[PDB]
């Protein structure tokens, strides 16, 4: 049940979603672990806060650092796209 | 815990 979300932000704010990872074939250590209130993520809303991403902006991350996803969504633009799984 | 990452974006 993956489900891709789009994330429009401004360059004043931020996507204002956070992700935690837990620090491996059949593990999803990052998921989100709470939205900012007023941001693009609670407006879109299309973003529980206990998703699974398995993807960002189309790429794997599940094999990948906490640092590496953060700079990935860092230089992403002012969109980005995760391939999450509700709970 | 420790061994978690918490980072807003």
């Amino acid at each position: 049940q993956t489900s891709d979300v789009v994330i429009h932000r401004k360059e004043n704010e931020g996507f204002g979603f956070v992700i935690i990872s837990s620090l491996a074939t059949i593990t999803v250590p990052h998921k989100i672990g709470r939205i900012i209130d007023g941001s693009p993520a609670d407006r879109c809303a299309k973003l529980k806060v206990g998703d699974r991403i398995l993807a960002v902006n189309g790429q794997s991350i599940i094999n990948m650092p906490h640092a590496d996803i953060v700079k990935l969504i860092k230089d992403a633009g002012l969109s980005v796209t995760l391939r999450i799984i509700p709970q | 815990f420790g061994e978690e990452r918490e980072s807003i974006l």
